[PDB]
């Protein structure tokens, strides 16, 4: 399951941001088994955190800072996970991973994208 | 002149545009010996020094005036090239085109890049290149970037006529150096590096020779157009049969009736995913990935009580094997046609559609698989011998020339050694060197898996008293003659490769000791067959070589190609071909396993590893790389095949040597023994002489006349069909069938009598001498005699008695008097026996042969085949845990339903090798044996997966050798047999009665009426004008474009139509239907009473009525009463309307001419064949109608009734999988079986069968049908080469 | 390996009978669990009473004076897939005439259902002093010999009259 990402994203202050992960696995995507881990890390010493996920259904858990700015635009049957970030600011300037499973297909993709904020 | 040689200069350019100037103001052929990489002629003698590697004049004087020149190098070979300004930018005289053209004609330059394809080819078979190739590659490039501009340089990419352009291996140049440009910088994602490959293609034009080889079989696959179009053709109709018979009908699965819970088919259908899920409502027979397929008719098969017949689902096999649409059903019918894994086909169309559907299956398997198969070898066949007889002719023609063209221009050692010289004395130490090589091979023939110690003490120690033996003989005689004389020989050659192997494992391969087996060959020289095995052998590296080479390239090109593309698809999209997530066994990641599977896809297993592929990596690529691959290779493999065999034939000699010239060793010994056993003869048979009324003849008329009286000979062959039905009623079924059973013991009575007055009569009418010199009689006689031996014991009780009872099995041989009363089946019977002393020969040779492959087997995989399975589910258990017997015993002491089980037919002996070398030969069942020797480890060790991967190279030999090379030399010897009889005879066939000889002639005469009637243009003015309308040369196309537009209407129709489409197509059938009546009554109005007198057209007639009357009839069993089945049946005679396009067709016209010319000698095997089918399927039914429901043997495809073993009896015909029919007969001991248990209802009580009688009756059996297919073969191709001859 | 045949009819006085009734599975797989009753109506009475019930691998035996003691099993034995049923009456008397019928009762137990199912199956016993031979073994003794007999006729007559034309070849010669 090779993952394509873009590993360097700059999006202007206060405009919107795609984050584009998607995948191409060779089996059928169904929704029973399917799962995608949303989360974040802004420094490599600074913990991970969790926001989005998918287990049978869209699930966010609207975080703080992460509260009403994010959807998930993405639909998982053609391969699309992207999600977009509302109105950027400087503050999630930071480390985006998308962490995807997708049975019955056992190796565990793995999308890294560095997110950066012009002013 | 043949000093015209100078130098390439100016004033010869100023002079070449001399002559064209005025050629331009006025308004022959190249000399076939002097085009470019040819030899010089030798008429012009030696080439001078100074002018080697030198642009020379164009001597040819079609050539002469134009602008060009001629280059010739040390091999005396002709480079012709171009005299204009390169690209009109450096004129053939700057020094840079000088010193370009001699790097471009010297060898060491075709060296050179013939060793960078082999080593780019060893890169390009490596799955996973690491990082140093990235930069070889770089150096590859760059290499044939030189090699391209050396040429383009001198060669131009302009046009003069003469450019780089113009050769056609080039573009391959181009397109490659393009592709290396594009992608190094650009950097579809499937096929990425795939056009590589196409490098190495380029070994056709770098290696010499095969640039006429590749010529002469794309020549060959020339005449293919017809037979391809028939093949076609009738694999279309054939599908149209099918998918009208059987649409849908393996979607029939067992479904289960108390639906909990309110549930619809509809409302679970949809919600249904997971093979589990699919089982908790489908019955899946135990271990199976598809679910059953039932029916709905007595025939069929049928379901478990309490699950029910329905058509929903997907199909089987993945939805790959299906007559549900046109495509598909074509599909199953090539499958069927090439009779690759058709097993399957057959039970599963025989399961769903009911068992009387055999018939399709033999009609196609005749008619289809058998006919065009016949068909393409035949015509293969014609080519290549005519392009054999091409060169001959050249061959000739080319040597007398010369020739006439030639011939118009004019001290202590020294003792010692003569001594032990003599003591090599040919008649006799020769002879005792061949008996230690027999005793050696007999002796290692006696390895066998459970051996005592002292046993193989006792053959280590005799094997080096025989390396011994060996050693001194080499050493004797290469002290005696000279030395430099000893390695002169060829056998001294092999021999003392061997001897030196020999001393190697007495220093000690693992596996050379196998090879002491190859000094079995030395038998050859007094062996004449086996000299012609050698020489078959060496004509695969020798002459023929090069195409060898072909093949040997282009299974290379195959096997990386399919790697290439499917590679990694086969890793990721693996998890839906393997439910435990690894790769399957037999795939396309590695370039040893591609290579497999092509090598496979060449052997004829083309379908189940198709269906991997298509499912992993999409259809149309795998459809196109399985079928490009399996056309190349047929034509290539056949084409060795062919030039080998007719090379056999005659060429190898027209009896310019003697049967051993030279005195041979078996010449001169046995006249050494000659004047030793007259000796014996003469001296001590003198010793021992020195020491010591008339009525009787009437009556003999009388009975003589009656007996040769017509409704005698027809009463007993009545009486013989009578018996052999008697015999065919006693089934399983027959305590039920009480009455038949008293009405089938009387007749027994009644017939013993019948012919016991038969014999009685005959005595009488011939005399015990006459009666008693003739072999049918004497068949006869035992028959009776054996009959008549049972009434008596039954008689007096002793019925009991074991022979007695094991006599009445062989009362199924009663049939066999039916042989010498019909006397096609006679003359078959004939001349079949006429051929088997040379049938005699071959498989000596072959069992000798297969002998040492056998040995080599039992030396290498004996008793490491054994495992430890767990019988709950059937799998090995994992080499983690149970690493040994010995820990597998202590497991079975632990827990249960293990069992450290052997693979009941394997390498533990010899005999049990020649029975898994024939299941490997005839690729059937060979799958599981591969699968357990690349598994071995060593004795009491559990194997593990793939662990001695490399022998699957063993089988790769084996296959090329004991099965390729053998038959090569079967069919030979039985195609000289056959025209060694023919010949006798006087050239006459050797299949036909005289009846059927002269039907057969006038048959013949009729194809001979090229001219026809006048029929004159009638009187009426009116129907005259329709007259030369209907006679239009282009009325009768335009009826043939209608009958086409009618097959693709045929064709449109597909599981699951919609009621719309089922109507209009139901319209445009009537509309075609009204027209081609229409055109049917024109016809009738023209030729007045004149349209019956030409067979096609009361075809057409025909067809027009049947159509006709098969819409009326589907309408009324439609409307009136219910019938699927009867309407499908008559539905299909609609098909009549296309049969009449092979009216038009020329070239099929004729080959159906050639198969109905043949048929009465296939009627007459065929007859042969079902007797021979009849006397096996009863002895069927009495010995293994009780076996245990295994492999092959299943509820429906048994030998329990005539039916059931009929059907396995024809299947096994085409010997498709008969090692599934006697995997349940082999076992005969507990676990494995019972034998003490009571069938309910009936009185037999064992369940598992004798191995003996198992063996002898499945190997019988194939070799049978083998040489009586062969018969067929042999009568299909005589009479297309005969038909053809015209 | 089973067939279905029917059970003979006629049980002669004073030796014993065997009655037949079997059953086999329509697919000969499936595992199944089947137990089994047999129930008769005597001669000249309205009712079928039952008789044996053959469960697991008890002959459990209803009283009843005629059949007490004189039932036997001798069905399939020891496995609980009886496919046959069939009983054994060892001292037949003529009390043992009557219509017999047996009932299996069979569990098949698949994939993730288990299908309770019932079969009948009906047979008539008629006690005679003797046996009397079957029809069809008479009707064909009969005619094995007439065959014979009469076959041999066409042969010799034939002779005859061929020995007779010799007779006449002789006279010419
Ligand atoms: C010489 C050079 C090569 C010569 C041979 C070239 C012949 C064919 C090349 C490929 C042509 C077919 C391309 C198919 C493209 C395709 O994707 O087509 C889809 C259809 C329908 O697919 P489905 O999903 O309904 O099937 C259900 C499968 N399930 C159940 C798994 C979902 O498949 C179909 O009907 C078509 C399936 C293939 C039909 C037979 C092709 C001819 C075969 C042998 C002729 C040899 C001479
Ligand atoms: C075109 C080429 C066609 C080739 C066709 C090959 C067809 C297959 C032929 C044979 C395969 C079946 C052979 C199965 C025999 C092995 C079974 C076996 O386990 O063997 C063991 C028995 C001994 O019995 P035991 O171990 O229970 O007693 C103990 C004895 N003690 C004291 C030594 C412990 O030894 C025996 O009987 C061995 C009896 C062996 C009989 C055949 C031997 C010769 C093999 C082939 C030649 C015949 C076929 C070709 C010619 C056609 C005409
Ligand atoms: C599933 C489809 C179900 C529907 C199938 C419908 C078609 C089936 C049967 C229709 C058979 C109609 C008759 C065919 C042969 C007609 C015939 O009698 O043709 C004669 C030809 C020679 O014809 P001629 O040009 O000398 O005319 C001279 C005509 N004369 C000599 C009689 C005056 O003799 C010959 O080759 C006879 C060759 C006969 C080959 C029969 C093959 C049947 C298949
Ligand atoms: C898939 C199934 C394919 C079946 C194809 C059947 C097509 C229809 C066959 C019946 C044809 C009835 C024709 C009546 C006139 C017969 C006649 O006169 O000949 C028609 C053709 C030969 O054409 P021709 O007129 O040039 O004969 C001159 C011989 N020649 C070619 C050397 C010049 O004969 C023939 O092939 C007749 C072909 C007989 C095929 C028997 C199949 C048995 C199974
Ligand atoms: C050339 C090959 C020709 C082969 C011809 C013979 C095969 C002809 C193929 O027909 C066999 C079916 O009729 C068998 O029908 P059943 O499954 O009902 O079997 C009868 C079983 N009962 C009725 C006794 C229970
Ligand atoms: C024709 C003469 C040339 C062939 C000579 C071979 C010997 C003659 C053989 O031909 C007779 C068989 O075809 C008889 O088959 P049945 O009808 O008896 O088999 C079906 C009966 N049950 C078992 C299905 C009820
Ligand atoms: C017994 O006699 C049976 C006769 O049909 C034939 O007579 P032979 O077996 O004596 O055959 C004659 C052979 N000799 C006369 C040449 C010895
Ligand atoms: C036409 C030519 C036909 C030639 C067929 C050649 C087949 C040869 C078969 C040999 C068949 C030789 O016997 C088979 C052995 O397997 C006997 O093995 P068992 O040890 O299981 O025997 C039971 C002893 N308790
Ligand atoms: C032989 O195979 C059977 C079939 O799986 C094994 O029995 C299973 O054991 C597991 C224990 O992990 C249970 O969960 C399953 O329910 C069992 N299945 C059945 C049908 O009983 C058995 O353990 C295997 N034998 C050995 C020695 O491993
Ligand atoms: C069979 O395989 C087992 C592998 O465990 C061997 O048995 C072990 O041998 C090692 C080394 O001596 C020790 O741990 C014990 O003696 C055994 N342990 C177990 C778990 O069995 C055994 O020697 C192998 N060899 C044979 C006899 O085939
Ligand atoms: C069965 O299911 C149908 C759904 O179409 C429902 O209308 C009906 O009431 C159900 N019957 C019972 C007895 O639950
Ligand atoms: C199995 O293991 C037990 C353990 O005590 C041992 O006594 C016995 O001999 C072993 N073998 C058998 C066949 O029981
Ligand atoms: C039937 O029983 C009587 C005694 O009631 C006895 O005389 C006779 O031998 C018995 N016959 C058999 C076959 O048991
Ligand atoms: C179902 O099984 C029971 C025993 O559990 C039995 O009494 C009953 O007669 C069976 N019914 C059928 C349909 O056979």
């Amino acid at each position: 399951m090779e993952v394509t990402v873009p590993a360097t994203l700059n999006v202007l202050n206060g405009s919107d941001a795609r984050l584009p992960c998607t995948f191409n696995s060779c089996y059928t995507v169904n929704h029973k088994q399917f799962s995608l881990n949303w989360t974040y890390q802004e420094c490599n010493n600074c913990s991970e955190e969790m926001f989005l996920q998918f287990r049978m259904k869209i699930i966010n858990l609207k975080l703080e800072r992460f509260q009403d700015r994010v959807e998930f635009s993405g639909n998982p049957s053609k391969y699309d996970v992207s999600v977009m970030l509302r109105n950027v600011q400087p503050e999630d300037e930071g480390i985006y991973n998308c962490y995807i499973m997708n049975p019955p297909d056992r190796h565990r993709g793995h999308g890294k994208i560095h997110l950066q904020v012009l002013m | 002149g043949p000093q015209s040689f100078v130098h390439f200069t100016k004033q010869s350019l100023a002079l070449i545009e001399q002559r064209i100037a005025e050629r331009k103001s006025k308004e022959p052929k190249p000399s076939s010996d002097l085009e470019a990489g040819k030899q010089l002629p030798f008429i012009y003698g030696d080439i001078p020094p100074g002018m080697v590697s030198e642009p020379l004049e164009d001597l040819d004087p079609y050539y002469a005036d134009k602008k060009t020149f001629i280059v010739l190098n040390k091999g005396k070979t002709i480079f012709r090239f171009n005299a204009t300004p390169a690209l009109y930018m450096l004129s053939p005289f700057s020094p840079l085109r000088r010193i370009s053209i001699k790097i471009l004609v010297h060898s060491l330059f075709s060296m050179l890049i013939m060793c960078t394809i082999l080593t780019n080819c060893i890169f390009m078979t490596m799955n996973n290149p690491p990082d140093w190739t990235k930069n070889v590659k770089y150096t590859f490039t760059g290499i044939y970037t030189f090699e391209s501009l050396v040429k383009i340089l001198a060669r131009g990419f302009c046009v003069g006529e003469f450019t780089f352009l113009r050769d056609p291996w080039n573009w391959l140049d181009f397109v490659v150096i393009v592709f290396a440009y594009l992608t190094e910088f650009v950097n579809n994602v499937s096929a990425l590096r795939t056009f590589r490959v196409l490098r190495a293609l380029k070994t056709i034009s770098v290696i010499p020779g095969l640039k006429t080889i590749v010529g002469a079989l794309i020549q060959s696959v020339k005449k293919l157009s017809d037979v391809m179009i028939l093949t076609v053709f009738c694999l279309s109709v054939f599908a149209l049969i099918g998918l009208q018979l059987f649409m849908g009908n393996l979607k029939h699965k067992c479904f289960r009736n108390s639906l909990e819970n309110n549930e619809t088919l509809e409302s679970i259908m949809n919600t249904l995913e997971s093979e589990e899920d699919f089982r908790k409502y489908f019955y899946y027979l135990e271990g199976s990935k598809d679910a059953l397929l039932c029916g709905f008719s007595t025939d069929s098969g049928q379901c478990p009580e309490g699950y029910t017949c329905v058509k929903i689902g997907r199909n089987p096999d993945y939805g790959y094997t299906s007559f549900d649409t046109f495509s598909w059903a074509f599909l199953a019918l090539f499958r069927l046609m090439t009779q690759d894994y058709w097993e399957n086909l057959y039970q599963q169309t025989l399961r769903a559609a009911g068992k009387t559907y055999m018939i399709f299956f033999v009609v196609v398997i005749f008619l289809g698989s058998f006919y065009l198969i016949n068909l393409i070898l035949a015509v293969v066949a014609m080519a290549y011998e005519e392009q054999n007889q091409a060169n001959i002719e050249e061959a000739k023609q080319k040597e007398l020339e010369f020739q006439q063209m030639l011939d118009r221009l004019k001290p202590y050692w020294i003792k010692f050694k003569k001594c032990i010289y003599f003591i090599v004395m040919d008649p006799f130490v020769d002879l005792a060197i061949t008996i230690c090589i027999v005793l050696n091979t007999l002796f290692m023939a006696m390895e066998h898996h459970p051996m005592t110690e002292e046993f193989k003490n006792v053959l280590a120690i005799r094997n080096l008293v025989f390396t011994g033996i060996f050693a001194a003989e080499m050493v004797l005689k290469l002290i005696a003659m000279d030395p430099y004389e000893y390695f002169q020989v060829g056998w001294n050659i092999f021999d003392s490769l061997i001897v030196t192997l020999s001393l190697v494992e007495l220093f000690l391969l693992s596996v050379l000791r196998s090879f002491r087996l190859l000094r079995v060959f030395k038998l050859a020289k007094s062996w004449p067959t086996l000299n012609m095995l050698i020489k078959i052998i060496g004509n695969s590296v020798g002459a023929f070589g090069n195409l060898t080479l072909v093949l040997a390239i282009i299974v290379f090109i195959f096997a990386v190609v399919g790697m290439q593309l499917f590679g990694k698809s086969y890793k990721e999209c693996v998890c839906k071909i393997n439910d435990d997530c690894t790769l399957p066994r037999w795939h396309m990641n590695d370039f040893f396993h591609s290579f497999l599977i092509v090598f496979r896809v060449l052997c004829g297993e083309w379908i189940e590893t198709m269906w991997d592929c298509m499912e992993v990596a999409g259809q149309a690529m795998c459809l196109i790389v399985y079928m490009m691959v399996m056309v190349i290779g047929n034509l290539v493999v056949l084409n060795l095949f062919l030039a080998l065999l007719l090379s056999s034939f005659s060429s190898d000699n027209l009896t310019a040597i003697e049967e051993d010239p030279d005195a041979n060793n078996l010449q001169i010994a046995v006249t050494r023994i000659k004047k030793g056993i007259n000796y014996v003869k003469q001296t001590l048979r003198e010793f021992i002489l020195k020491a010591f009324g008339k009525i009787w003849w009437n009556i003999r008329k009388t009975c003589y006349k009656i007996v040769e009286h017509s409704w005698f000979e027809s009463f007993i062959v009545l009486m013989i069909l009578l018996s052999s039905g008697a015999l065919a009623f006693e089934d399983i079924y027959i305590e039920r069938k009480k009455t038949i059973k008293i009405i089938l013991e009387y007749a027994d009575k009644i017939f013993t009598y019948i012919f016991i007055l038969e014999m009685l009569l005959k005595w009488i009418a011939y005399g015990y001498k006459t009666y008693f010199t003739n072999a049918w009689c004497w068949l006869d006689f035992l028959i009776v005699d054996v009959s008549l031996v049972t009434l008596v014991a039954n008689t007096l009780g002793y019925s009991d008695l074991g022979p007695i009872k094991s006599l009445r099995t062989l009362r199924a041989l009663r049939p066999l008097r039916a042989l010498s009363r019909f006397e096609g089946m006679r003359v078959v019977v004939n001349a079949l026996i006429g051929a088997i002393p040379s049938i005699m020969n071959v498989l000596l040779v072959c069992l000798i042969f297969w002998l040492i492959f056998s040995i080599m087997g039992v030396n290498l995989f004996a008793g490491k085949f054994y495992e430890c399975i767990n019988t709950t589910d059937g799998s090995r258990f994992p080499a983690s845990q149970v690493p040994n017997r010995s820990e597998c015993f202590a497991l079975m002491n632990v827990s249960q339903n293990v069992r450290w089980k052997n693979l009941k037919v394997n390498f533990d002996n010899v005999g049990l090798g020649y029975l898994s070398l024939l299941q490997v030969a005839t690729f059937k069942g060979w799958t599981i044996i591969m699968y357990a020797a690349v598994d071995s480890v060593n004795v009491d060790k559990q194997p593990k997966y793939e662990y001695s991967l490399y022998m699957y190279i063993y089988f790769v030999v084996f296959i090329i050798f004991g099965s390729f090379f053998t038959l090569n030399l079967f069919i030979c010897v039985i195609i000289d047999n056959f025209n060694q009889q023919k010949k006798k005879l006087g050239g006459q066939d050797i299949f036909m009665t005289e009846e059927q000889k002269k039907y057969y002639n006038a048959m013949k005469k009729l194809g001979s009426k090229k001219p026809q009637k006048p029929i004159p243009r009638p009187g009426n003015k009116i129907q005259g004008c329709i007259f030369d309308l209907v006679t239009n040369q282009a009325f009768d196309i335009s009826i043939m474009v209608l009958i086409c537009l009618n097959m693709v209407t045929m064709m449109v129709e597909k599981e699951g139509q919609s009621q719309h489409m089922t109507e209009v197509l139901y319209w445009i059938n009537v509309v075609f239907i009204i027209l081609f009546t229409g055109e049917c009554v024109l016809k009738l109005i023209s030729l007045r009473h004149y349209y019956f007198t030409v067979g096609w057209n009361i075809f057409d007639f025909v067809v027009v009525i049947i159509s006709i009357v098969g819409m009326f009839l589907a309408d009324l069993i439609e409307t009136y009463f219910v019938s699927p089945t009867l309407f499908r049946v008559i539905r299909l005679a609609r098909i009549g309307r296309i049969l009449r396009l092979v009216k038009g067709a020329k070239g099929i016209r004729t080959l159906l001419f050639a198969l109905m010319m043949s048929l009465p000698a296939l009627f007459n095997i065929g007859l042969l064949l079902f007797l021979v089918m009849f006397i096996y399927a009863i002895f069927g039914m009495s010995n293994f109608a009780y076996v245990k429901k295994e492999d092959g043997i299943n509820d429906m495809f048994n030998f329990e009734t005539f039916g059931n073993s009929m059907i396995c009896l024809f299947q096994i015909t085409t010997s498709a999988g008969w090692d599934g029919l006697l995997a349940p007969i082999l076992n005969s001991k507990p676990p494995d079986c019972d034998p003490k248990k009571v069938h309910p209802g009936s009185s037999v009580e064992g369940d598992c069968g004798n191995p003996s009688v198992g063996i002898f009756y499945f190997v019988s059996y194939i070799i049978i049908s083998f040489l009586v297919v062969v018969n067929m073969y042999i009568a299909v191709i005589l009479e297309n080469f005969s038909v053809a001859t015209e | 390996g089973c067939v279905e045949v029917d059970s003979e009819t006629e049980a002669v006085y004073g030796m014993t009978f065997k009655i037949l009734c079997i059953s086999c599975k329509r697919r000969s797989e499936t595992n199944a669990e089947t137990f089994t009753e047999w129930t008769f109506r005597q001669k000249g009475t309205e009712e079928f009473v039952k008789i044996l019930r053959y469960e697991n691998e008890v002959l459990q035996l209803e009283e009843d004076e005629r059949f007490e003691g004189r039932v036997v099993w001798n069905g399939s034995r020891g496995t609980k897939d009886l496919q046959d049923l069939s009983i054994f009456i060892t001292n037949v008397t003529y009390n043992h005439s009557g219509d017999y019928e047996c009932h299996v009762y069979r569990l098949l137990f698949f994939e993730n259902y288990e299908h309770n199912t019932s079969v009948v199956k009906k047979i008539h016993i008629e006690v005679v002093d003797k046996a009397n031979r079957d029809m069809a073994s008479i009707v064909s003794e009969i005619m094995m010999y007439v065959l014979i007999v009469v076959l041999t006729i066409w042969l010799v007559a034939e002779m005859i009259y061929c020995y007779k034309k010799i007779a006449a070849a002789t006279e010419t010669a």
